[PDB]
């Protein structure tokens, strides 16, 4: 799954 | 303060498919348990698509890319009160808290 780059 | 799991916008172990059904307008958000990983996630609708931000936990603080807060409710209330973007790269802003279906 893709997550926001944080 | 009121524990995270009692907040109206904390949904626990809901999967991404359910997040997409629950968020309707840009800036709608919820916090949930991770699905594929164990950290909490702030999921926010932006221009029709959910965006998923892992809330980092370290040194007794919670953060995205800015300040560290002593709890997730404090982080959320700060984002709502300042309207600052969750990250500079995303431009996403919290506007309103989606209640748990239960
Ligand atoms: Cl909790
Ligand atoms: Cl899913
Ligand atoms: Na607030």
């Amino acid at each position: 799954p893709v997550y926001e780059p944080v | 303060g009121k524990p995270l799991h009692e907040q109206l916008w904390y949904h626990g172990a809901i999967p991404r498919a359910e997040v997409a059904e629950l968020l309707v307008h840009s800036g709608d958000f919820l916090v949930r348990e991770g699905q594929s990983q164990p950290d909490y996630v702030l999921s926010v609708l932006w221009d029709g698509l959910p965006r998923h931000f892992i809330i980092q936990s370290l040194d007794n603080l919670y953060r995205l890319e800015g300040e560290g807060f002593p709890s997730i409710p404090l982080l959320i209330d700060h984002l709502l009160s300042t309207q600052q973007p969750l990250t500079k790269k995303s431009g996403v802003v919290l506007h309103r808290a989606v209640p748990k279906s239960r």
